[PDB]
């Protein structure tokens, strides 16, 4: 995993 | 689009993406580290998808998916409360235990009423 | 109420150990 957005 | 501060009853979409296919053939699960508290696995799913966890303070307003062909996740939030206040993650479950440096960044959420 | 160490999915008696880690970390 790396990135998460909103 | 502006940041994670919203009011209770409102919903949010959290996605968690990476480059290549790593998170297929692995069950999924969306943590967070609410203020004083440790992780908490908050949503999961089966590699399949045919299989779902939630924790109980959130059952039936959270919903969690998965799209292996996009190598992400997501989790669809309804009905915030403020007790849902915490940075959100995503990681593969044999990873839940990892220090949060080795995982992802991170996204707020901040619920107000 | 026992936590998995990996994933702090929680258990009940009514599921074992080994269950979790066939469903939860293998591959489905
Ligand atoms: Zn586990």
């Amino acid at each position: 995993q790396v990135q998460l957005v909103k | 689009s502006g940041g994670g501060l919203v009011q209770a009853g409102d919903s949010l979409r959290l996605s968690c993406a990476a480059s290549g296919s790593t998170f297929s053939g692995y069950a999924m699960g969306w943590y967070r580290q609410a203020p004083g508290k440790e992780r908490e696995l908050v949503a999961a799913i089966t590699s399949s998808g045919a299989s779902t966890y939630y924790a109980d303070s959130v059952r039936g307003r959270f919903t969690i998916s998965r799209d292996d062909a996009k190598n992400t996740v997501y989790l669809q939030m309804n009905s915030l409360k403020p007790e849902d206040t915490a940075v959100y993650y995503c990681a593969a479950l044999d990873e839940g235990y990892l220090d949060y440096d080795s995982w992802g960044q991170g996204t707020q959420v901040t619920v107000s009423s | 109420v026992y936590k998995c160490e990996i994933c702090k999915m929680p258990f009940s008696v009514y599921s074992t150990l080994e269950k979790h880690m066939k469903k939860w970390h293998s591959d489905r």
